[PDB]
């Protein structure tokens, strides 16, 4: 059998601790979260009302709770086998990051996948599961980004009427020259407490991810 | 690919240290064949490439982290 | 920076006389005013700076300040933060000098297109007003230059009068 | 640098502005007048009801104007920057 | 062909190729008919573009439904014919995939 | 010709490509009938323009329904002249494509 | 020529070379005309350099339908002549891909 | 000449450099009209012009079709006349690619 | 010839490990590509709604992908006669410099290298198979810092169209005082993400690399 | 690229705006002369009492519109992204 | 060497309207290579002067310091301003002299600083006034319209990079620095 | 000359280096006219390729096409009289380009 | 002319190693004429060149990321 000393284990393991939280974390799950929260922020016409560390904290917690189905697979997958040193970290590894693997392709466009493959040379394939994740990463973090701004303008949609009407009502009557902003925000403030936006985004947003 | 030579290298640096471990454990076992003058040298040619693994990974992660902070 | 405050204020009042005053509603994003004749006099003062001396003259300021003060544990002296505080004043007292033509010659065009409501009242001032303005004041910039040459040259002295006399009368204040 | 070079700068800056604004600015007010003028003889308006045409007028008027007002930029600047190592000294 | 010469200001995406395959089925229906033994062809094309990357990539396939003239019978290299003048008159549709078939039933291909 | 005399101010992006391509197919097929044996010729083409997520283009194809005058047959060399007629008349059609057919079935090619 | 006469509000990108294209083509078959022989030419051109992700040159041809008057026949060296004059007013176009042909079938390239 | 003449809104830049170049060679060959035994000229260029940043040649072309005088001939020396006389009025043309060619075919070049 | 001893060779070896993953990226694979993102990022009215290191990390993978070519021919060139120890290491830095040199001299332009020559009194080269390294890098810096200004221009042109649009129709239709860059920010998104933006200008990127 | 390209990228890129808006600002005109010209006969009025006929007018007009306005959109963008590996050179 | 150099980058990158449109890092590296550009003959007469006897151990470092650092302040006693070095003699108590001779190292440094900082400026101002002109244009009209309330800088930033591009301002701008420094 | 006084609104670029071209080749032939032997000159140049340190630069040629009066010809030194008076009149022309040609073929350079 | 002055150095280093290693193998396989004394002298001398050259390369690898770190 073939394995990795312990020094080069550690080693592997302390690297891929600088990716892991960065990256590992940025462009896997959450941007599009993130991405909806800051489309928010500035439909609520106004700068940061809701403070930066909080809505990190929110999409971190929401996150968190999303993977947790496939943290477990993981989990009971690589490190049940790898904690009482049953497996090496060479195919445990690569059994880690087959779940995710899946996940990313499931949550993934066909048609940037193609392009990507095309632009990498590479058109053997006889199934969607045998792609490498070289070909799959991008084409994730395209398809999420893209369906980030497909709920970012739903998102934006009641705002705007609410804007409109009520500038429309408002210069009616003859007051044209003088700015309805400062007179919409309390209005799209009350509707959204009252229409609960945050714990129905919340849950619609899971739904979306639960496909 | 990146991630091939990165395995290879890897590989072939664990293989090396493993080879000198088994070679000074077969000679603190007591077997005949082993004359210190091996052991040794391959401990400390083990060494240098781990010095040389670990040296090229600081510069790798400086590099990544340069690169990644700038402000675009 | 007084005289570049008071060069400041000067270009952009003479935009508020135009177009660029329309942000005297509630508080906007980007002012969607202030590059348009704010920065043309923002850095051109600092050029009339380095036709004398960039840093010269206020680096021969800083030795002589070591003379006035070498230094020790005499108390700064009281009644000096307000005179130097005090002295704009000149912010819009220069700024104003150099807006009499602009200021009076785009009143008096704003006067006369008024008059036209008696002849029709229909003059709509959203779609005449605002293009017979700017050819005008956009017009004048260029004719005036000149008279700003000279006028810059007015603040660099008197601010040098002032600070010259803050930082040799203080020692001597004590 | 004498201040005649300071000032000249200046000098250009507005006439290039004077001459590439003007012909969009006399569209505008030439356009204006006749609706104003429209705005009399039977008054009937809402408030000026000339922003309509004022748009289109204009927007063609780019068009007709195009490229020698592209083109005006485009030599100024060569002109200035002809001159750079010849501004400071 | 004749819906192509139609013009109309509403444009939908999706019946932009359906309007213009209804054409082809009409116009190589056409041909067929202009072709001796047969009196009158009718044939309905299945072109599906759904496959990328994919084990069953799939294929376009159509089915000419032509009707002899009283009396008459297409030979075995008649038929070749009938498939090659439809095999390539559409994208990507092998031979292997057109279906000919009679007014008698009797499946030709 | 016919592209020319479609001219109008609406702008459909495919009908622009497809308006065309009926334009030389009726071209193409008023070459092959002034051809001496040729009564009236019959193509078309089937240029496949998509080209995503695929290895290989697959290239185009046409299919030519020539109807020999009364009493007529081409040659083996008068085979070529058709296809070749319309394999360089056409971007990217090799002569391994084209499909010749008589009135009387009898694929040429 | 037409084409350069030719003004429309409308200027799509496309139809700007495809319409200069059939003069070309209707320019380069009125000189084959005023050359003995020949009693009407007909010429189609192949231009077509589109490619993705790749530095394919994808070289042009073209299809001269020359029509010889009453009783003659163009010589061994009368071949190149038509050719040259073809796969040199047309750019990047070889004379290897030039094809001539009479009426009467008879690809003389 | 022409291109003066040839004024109109069309903001097009390709069909500047194209009625450009149909003046050319209607100027071309209204001085090899006049050179004795010429009795009608006809010259097409094949000028390619974009180049930027790259190291491709874009070498040029042409063709004169002279149609000489009733019984004459151009002699040996008679062709690098009328072949300088092209390969020098367009910018980049070297005189090998210059192609001259009767009303009796006869490629001279 | 001679052959540089391990203990340089090493030290070389680390010393360009310095150089190699920064400026040889940043000046010389996707520089045009991270300014034409800032660019497109900045048009669609919404400054940093992507995350700059999800930004980064696709602009990573299409230059892999897009430089893939050079990089294999550049590693077998250098690494395998280096493996089997067929070259030098003096001679290797040149073999394997040779492609690299012969694909940015492809892209680059004329005029900037013309100046250049004559800025640095090179003698004139009557072959264009001769340019140093002094003279090769500035010139292409210079010209993909140029393409990149255009094709963000490109870019820019039809959300200034749409924002020029909307706010005509608007003030025509009597709003004065209604902010439009809140009222078609949720429009540009819109267009962009319904004509795939993203994936259609990746792929427009690169065959413009390829070509 | 030379500055005539400039002029006709804006120009391909201005005629779309007059066309786009052209459906939307007509009505709202002709709306405001239509209300104009029946203001005649006692053309008595408050001051304007046409503002809110140029919102169903235009609403409707949009909506009669619908993708046309949107799919010209998708086409003139879709050339230009298709033609940057070609405005380079 | 090249003070002037980043700071005329940095003008020009700040009139552009776009922070850090291009990286920091390449904007070093094009100052850096244009500045051994222009500087080849000086560092190579440096080379020669400082090396020569050097490299074969004739001369002493006492002299081989003075002898090296000749050459660059008479490059550098050019591109100083008489005014500067005249204020800073009075500063430092020097003897003027009617002819300029071996002028201390104390005052010609801070002079060269300012002179260069000076020009720096000047040079930067001009860069900075086509894209003030272009705002200015684009402003009037858009306030001509009846469009007092849109962002110009969404409008002003493309004209900005199209004229710049589209004037090949990089390889101009460049060439003028480098004559500017030459003569 | 004549096209020096005409002006236009439009920015025509490269209709400004062609209208002076265009110029410079009618008002050099007016000169070669008042020449003497020479009844009518016509000459065309060729501005070409601008480039930096390439393979080959090329340079800008031209071509006189000189109709001597009835019963004349040039001398062996009145032909570089023809040369230089174009040679120098063309900025970066030398001599060794220009082609000087009678009425009669007869190249004379 | 600086990278052909900074491979000069590099040639120079090199060689200096390799006079001292191929001095050192002459004297291991017996060949008489090599001072013992000589080729240790050789060999420090050599780690001094050696020394000395990796402290250049850290003093301006620091100032080249010293430099190009800034902000501009």
């Amino acid at each position: 059998g073939q394995s990795w000393s312990l020094s080069v284990q550690t080693l592997v393991f302390i690297t891929s601790l600088t990716f892991l939280p960065a990256i590992l974390l940025m462009m896997t799950s959450f941007t599009r979260i993130i991405i909806v929260f800051g489309l928010l922020r500035n439909a609520l016409g106004t700068p940061s009302a809701p403070p930066n560390q909080v809505l990190l904290g929110l999409a971190l917690f929401l996150t968190f709770f999303i993977m947790s189905p496939v943290i477990d697979k993981i989990y009971v997958d690589a490190y049940q086998p790898f904690s009482e040193q049953k497996i090496s970290m060479q195919e445990a590894l690569d059994k880690g990051a087959q779940p995710l693997r899946a996940f990313m392709l499931r949550q993934t466009r066909e048609a940037d996948l193609a392009l990507f493959a095309r632009l990498a040379n590479s058109g053997p394939l006889q199934g969607p599961e045998a792609v490498p994740m070289r070909i799959l990463l991008p084409a994730y973090v395209t398809s999420e980004l893209k369906t980030a701004f497909q709920i970012g303008f739903t998102i934006f949609i009641p705002f705007l009427i609410i804007d409109l009407v009520i500038a429309s009502v408002l210069m009616a009557l003859g007051m044209m020259m003088v700015p309805p902003a400062t007179i919409a925000l309390p209005f799209k403030l009350m509707l959204f407490v009252l229409v609960d936006g945050w714990q129905l985004l919340m849950g619609s947003l899971a739904q979306s991810f639960y496909s | 690919s990146f991630a091939g030579q990165l395995h290879a290298a890897l590989d072939r640096i664990s293989d090396r240290q493993a080879a000198a471990r088994v070679q000074a454990e077969k000679f603190t076992l007591g077997e005949p064949g082993i004359a210190l003058n091996d052991v040794m040298a391959d401990m400390q040619k083990a060494s240098v490439s781990m010095q040389m693994g670990i040296q090229v990974r600081n510069k790798l992660v400086a590099a990544y982290q340069e690169v990644m902070s700038m402000q675009v | 920076q007084f005289a570049f405050a008071a060069v400041r204020t000067a270009g952009e009042f003479i935009g508020l006389q135009m177009g660029l005053s329309f942000a005297t509603f509630v508080d906007p994003g980007s002012h969607l005013n202030m590059p348009v004749l704010a920065r043309i006099m923002d850095m051109l003062a600092m050029l009339l700076f380095l036709t004398f001396n960039g840093h010269l003259w206020l680096i021969s300021l800083l030795v002589d300040t070591f003379h006035t003060l070498p230094i020790g544990s005499n108390p700064v002296n009281s009644n000096a933060f307000m005179a130097l505080a005090r002295a704009g004043g000149l912010i819009f007292l220069n700024g104003l000098m150099l807006a009499l033509p602009v200021i009076t010659l785009l009143l008096t065009l704003n006067l006369a297109l008024g008059l036209l409501n008696r002849m029709a009242p229909q003059l709509s001032i959203f779609v005449i007003g605002f293009p017979l303005t700017l050819t005008v004041g956009i017009m004048l910039m260029a004719a005036l230059m000149p008279l700003i040459a000279p006028f810059c040259e007015h603040l660099f002295s008197e601010i040098f009068n002032l600070l010259a006399d803050i930082v040799s009368e203080m020692p001597i204040n004590n | 640098m004498t201040p005649e070079s300071v000032m000249m700068m200046g000098t250009e800056a507005m006439k290039v502005a004077l001459a590439l604004a003007a012909p969009l600015l006399l569209v505008a007010l030439i356009t204006g007048l006749i609706i104003s003028i429209l705005q009399a003889a039977t008054q009937i308006n809402e408030m000026t009801l000339s922003f309509i045409p004022k748009i289109v007028a204009v927007f063609i008027a780019i068009i007709v104007a195009g490229p020698w007002m592209l083109n005006l930029l485009l030599d100024y600047v060569r002109t200035l920057f002809s001159n750079l190592p010849y501004i400071i000294g | 062909f004749e819906l192509l010469d139609q013009e109309k200001f509403g444009i939908s995406q999706f019946s932009e190729q359906v309007n213009y395959q209804r054409a082809l089925e009409g116009e190589l229906a056409r041909t067929i008919e202009t072709l001796g033994p047969v009196k009158s062809a009718r044939v309905h094309l299945a072109m599906p573009k759904p496959s990328l990357f994919v084990r069953e990539q799939k294929s376009p396939s159509a089915s000419v439904t032509v009707t002899l003239e009283p009396g008459r019978a297409l030979d075995e290299g008649q038929i070749s014919a009938v498939v090659h003048l439809v095999s390539s008159a559409v994208a990507g549709l092998p031979p292997g995939n057109v279906t000919l078939v009679d007014q008698s039933g009797h499946l030709l291909t």
